[PDB]
């Protein structure tokens, strides 16, 4: 548990943390249950930070019956939904909760039901980057950034990526299926071992421009 | 059978000394503004108003 | 060269001066000489403040042995690149560094391996823009904006253009090879006379919306 090695110098950041300072803009919401979705998911994955939401419904009635109150403008979301509304980020914000099996454990996920926080503009954020070519990668400077979709085929997702995972790609060649998160750039750059089914490599964490 | 110099060749005096300077700076003229000196002036309004009568 | 005319009134600015106050995004980079280009520039210019760089490489490793020092974030430019990286500005930061002729001469020019500020998103820049097609063009408020690259085609530069000249052009009419900077408007509008090859015209200054 404690530190086993001394390195040369500290990590730059950690997933989901703001690291530059300027314009940016964020909202509220509520998370869906990925269960509730109608037409059943064909990618499952964890409400985890530093992943792709996309938006849901409005749930701002706050009410069962003809007449409701519109008490405040509320947006609910899913872990991989089209229509893309946020990232989320900020893991200060939230409680630990444990794991299952004990308390004081790592934990970096949310429950359903929770309040989070999604990005909309950021000038950067650190999150993390899958592979979606079973090849070695390099993104650099100037590459775009997609992220998997709620309901990515079975036939387009050969490699078992999660539900919400973003996936950099060069500006000529992408996967079939994933959603692009328009006028995204990649602005450090990393490189990316080869990739097989059941040995995904987490991907080294990259700062993102998002608008 | 010349022995190689350990310096590169050069000019010895550098530009920024030798030169000598003018004490002060000389500012754009532009144009003279006389409105006051005919009809004067009046601070009869307040700011953040719309009309005068 | 001295005042020789009284005018009415002042200039309103001056190339690669911020001319209003809002959301921004600037990031400091090293230049890098078109020597070091591996296909070679067919189109060559000086480090010249408000023209356009391009993304090179990545300079962070800081190190040789098996255990690296990353210390700090940097990043690389070329005058005319590929991969847009901003617009040199802000002439107040650096310093005149000499002419070959003689020193204390007028000169936008920058050494090769100095450090400047390149910015992204801008509210108001002002600039100094070229025009295309060696005929009149006038421009008017919402025209967009373009740059030569380093590997454009002789037979594309007729016009003897420098390497990461700023050109604006009309909706309907693009020059063949250029590359377009995304979300940028004239603002101001702005005439320019005929064009030939030699005799280019520098233009008139212009405020500019980066994005």
């Amino acid at each position: 548990m404690f530190q086993k090695q001394v390195y040369r110098q500290y990590t730059p950041g950690f997933p989901g943390d703001l690291i530059e300072d300027g314009p940016k803009r964020a909202r509220p919401g509520r998370i869906m249950s990925l269960s509730a979705v109608n037409p059943a998911a064909t990618a499952t994955g964890p409400n985890r930070a530093s992943r792709a939401f996309g938006y849901a419904g409005d749930v701002s009635a706050l009410g069962e019956g003809q007449p409701k109150t519109i008490a405040a403008r509320a947006s609910e979301v899913v872990i991989g939904g089209a229509n893309f509304f946020g990232v989320l980020g900020h893991p200060k914000h939230y409680a630990l909760f444990g794991s299952a099996g004990d308390s004081l454990a790592p934990s970096y996920d949310l429950p359903d039901g929770a309040e989070g926080e999604f990005f909309d503009m950021a000038t950067g954020l650190v999150v993390e980057i899958f592979n979606g070519a079973a090849a070695a990668l390099d993104l650099d400077y100037g590459d775009l950034v997609a992220y998997v979709p709620n309901n990515l085929a079975t036939a387009d997702d050969a490699l078992g990526l999660p539900a919400g995972a973003l996936v950099g790609f060069k500006t000529g060649s992408m996967p079939t299926g994933l959603v692009q998160i328009p006028n995204a750039r990649i602005v450090n750059a990393i490189s990316l071992p080869a990739q097989s089914a059941g040995n995904l490599v987490a991907g080294v964490t990259i700062v993102q421009l998002t608008q | 059978n010349f022995t190689a110099p350990v310096t590169t060749p050069s000019i010895p005096t550098p530009i920024q000394f030798l030169q000598t300077w003018l004490p002060g700076f000389v500012k754009v003229m532009t144009a003279a503004r006389k409105i006051d000196e005919i009809i004067g002036i009046d601070t009869v309004g307040s700011w953040e108003d719309q009309e005068i009568v």
